[PDB]
RNA sequence: UGGUUUCUCUUCAGAUCGCAUAAAUCUUUCGCCUUUUACUAAAGAUUUCCGUGGAGAGGAACAACUCUG
């Protein structure tokens, strides 16, 4: 009985930093909230075709939908009235979890992409670096107890 | 903000939240992407230092 | 292509390397292997200037 | 290049130089908003990202200054891109009826235009090492790349112009090639676009053949510069002109489990996969591709919301592409409002961009500057 | 230097004091409205209650087990 994965999921459309845009903004949150009223009182037909608004001036290549307003309100709600902001770009924190306690401590999972070639330099003779550090001697314990 | 750590000794650290010193806008801390450069002047020492 | 293009230095740093072992559980066998990949792209991505 | 442009206007018209002191405020804070003032009244903001231009707007309208300035929906800024080569030749008239000069339009290669593009060629730089880069890469004629004109708009725009058609002692009568007149003809007509006005590029502008007078001084010395400049704009009208829409780079991170949902929705903005490849070390697997900044409005808000918020993408800027279609072509009704992917958009992206003055309403006026003869 | 607990009483709480969250009142708003209370929820600030945090005071249990230094 739990549901926690990421800090990601419910990052863009159900985080409580994200409601306050939906009710203060009066524009609604596919499932997220109930529908809550708005703040003030003028909603919206302040102007039919304005010089500045009008249909025909506008390449409508993708509509804006109510989940573009809520993400970046500033650029796409005109005069917002305290608007929250949102916490932008979860980062990727996700874990490979163990299937069985039967594998080691640290193990290379199956589910990880694993590194091509790892053969990109050319020491299939000793280096003549070994022979420089030859002269460099080691009787100490490691920098840990192992 | 671990450098600053490291030379003032203003511990206040990443306990719950995190230290981001070097983001001073409201909105850098609200957003968390930062949109404004900061310079830091500091004494870091070296090896010898 | 922006550092080298205005002729200054250049050091790469790997920083969050934490995440390396808490965050993915890596063997440190292949730990260096992909420490490897990681300076040996950022010197082939310095290899344009 | 801020691609991205969103116009900004107050809501009360009486407070018109708060949003004035305002938008002089944030342009010195962003170095890369450049606030400049259309022709008709309209004050653009030119952005690059969707969170630049969130960034931008932010301070403006809370802390730079303190007024309801509202913001429309955002609009790329296009091109003016000769396609095709040059139909016909041109024939200008200085209005003191002496000068005459010819100038056909033909484009440049891809290397070319990208070499420019990048500051590889230095008008600076000798002769002789600008006519090795030309017959190496263009692979042109010694005598064309031994006397090329200037370049574009403040020499760092792809507008090469070849003024070597012409013998190099055929006039020389005020210049002998593109040095006074021709030179800021070149430098002035390719800013202001004839299709669009938008910038202009790809466009190598090949003097045929001119007029000059013997006297400068007692004739129009400096009235062959706006003569030029409609020469010039004449010559991309007939060359077969194409808008060019510029595109975004797109780099989203994504594990194996959501991986078709980030090609479900660059198929719905007309996006090419160009290489999806897993990413060594971390499971998730990259997938950069291309998208056109037309539609690319909300393209990190959409892949993170179809693909269960498990991805996050970035928009970079690159280089620019022909849209399809032609602005001069007409029988093309479009659609008021929900506009087709049909390829008639370059006649819908031009009276789009009739916001602004110059371009306006009923586009086919450019016989007005390419009369016949 | 020297005490793990527990119960009583004296302040300030600007820390998600509360990783969760009730009611009433006051000033403005909507819907019904037919007299009124019980009503619907948007904004703000005033109490009550469910509770809590450091720091001195008084009793009980091995305070002696010797805790940190």
């Amino acid at each position: 009985l739990l549901t926690d994965l990421v800090d990601d999921n419910y990052f863009y459309l159900f985080d409580l930093k994200a409601f306050f845009t939906s009710k203060a903004l009066n524009m609604a949150i596919p499932g997220g909230p109930k529908f809550e009223p708005l703040v003030r009182d003028i909603n919206l037909q302040d102007e039919d075709w304005n010089e500045f608004n009008d249909i025909n001036k506008i390449i409508i290549r993708q509509p804006i939908r109510t989940e573009y307003k809520i993400a970046f309100p500033y650029l796409y709600n005109n005069l917002p009235h305290h608007v929250h902001l949102t916490w932008y770009h979860t980062p990727n924190v996700v874990f490979i979890k163990t299937e069985d306690p039967d594998l080691p401590a640290f193990y290379f999972d199956p589910l990880i992409n694993p590194i091509s070639h790892r053969h990109s330099v050319k020491s299939q003779e000793p280096l003549p670096d070994d022979d420089e550090e030859f002269e460099l001697p080691e009787f100490v314990e490691p920098f840990l107890k192992d | 903000d671990c450098l600053i750590e490291q030379t003032h000794p203003e511990i206040r650290k990443r306990y719950d939240q995190d230290l981001c010193y070097t983001d001073i806008l409201f909105t850098e801390q609200e957003r968390g992407v930062g949109i404004k450069s900061t310079p830091v002047t500091v004494v870091l020492p070296d090896t010898k230092g | 292509k922006h550092a080298v293009q205005e002729r200054l230095a250049v050091t790469v740093c790997i920083n969050k390397i934490d995440r390396l072992i808490l965050e993915l559980k890596l063997p440190p066998t292949d730990a260096y292997y992909k420490l490897r990949h990681i300076v040996d792209e950022v010197n082939g991505l310095i290899s344009m200037y | 290049t801020s691609v991205i442009k969103i116009a900004v206007e107050p809501v009360n018209p009486s407070e018109l130089p708060k949003m004035l002191d305002g938008l002089r405020k944030v342009n010195k804070s962003y170095p890369s908003l450049t606030t400049k003032v259309e022709e008709s009244g309209e004050h653009v903001i030119l952005g690059t990202g969707e969170l630049y231009l969130d960034c931008v707007m932010h301070d403006l309208r809370k802390m730079y200054s303190e007024i309801d300035i509202k913001v429309a929906d955002p609009v790329v800024t296009f091109c003016e891109t000769v396609v095709e080569t040059s139909s016909l030749k041109c024939f200008a008239e200085t209005p003191n009826k002496k000068n005459k000069i010819t100038m056909i339009a033909e484009p440049l290669e891809k290397g070319l235009a990208e070499d420019i593009e990048n500051e590889v060629v230095q008008i600076t730089w000798n002769r002789k090492k600008l006519g090795e880069f030309f017959q190496t890469k263009y692979d042109w004629d010694l005598l064309a790349a031994r006397s090329i004109w200037a370049f574009g708009p403040d020499a760092t725009g792809p507008n090469i112009l070849v003024d070597d058609t012409l013998p190099s002692e055929v006039d020389k009568a005020l210049l002998g090639s593109v040095k006074d007149s021709i030179v800021q003809g070149f430098q002035w007509g390719t800013r202001e676009g004839p299709l669009c006005d938008e910038l202009i590029r790809n466009v190598k502008f090949k003097i045929l053949d001119a007029v000059v007078a013997q006297e400068p001084l007692h004739r129009g010395g400096g009235q062959i510069i706006p003569t030029a400049r409609r020469v010039v704009y004449s010559a991309f009208l007939m060359a077969t002109p194409r808008l060019m829409e510029p595109y975004y780079f797109v780099e989203v991170q994504a594990p194996a489990d959501c991986v078709s949902a980030v090609y479900t929705v660059l198929a719905r903005r007309r996006g090419h996969v160009t290489q999806d490849a897993p990413i060594p070390g971390s499971p998730l697997y990259t997938i950069k591709a291309f998208i056109p900044a037309i539609d690319s409005f909300g393209f990190e808000t959409d892949l993170r919301t179809h693909t269960q918020g498990q991805a996050f993408s970035l928009s970079v800027f690159h280089h620019w592409q022909i849209v399809p279609g032609d602005p001069l072509d007409k029988s093309i009704v479009i659609r008021p409002l929900e506009p087709q992917p049909a390829p008639h958009l370059a006649r819908e992206f031009m009276i789009k961009t009739r916001r602004r003055k110059g371009l306006s309403e009923d586009v086919s006026i450019s016989k007005f500057f390419d009369d016949p003869m």
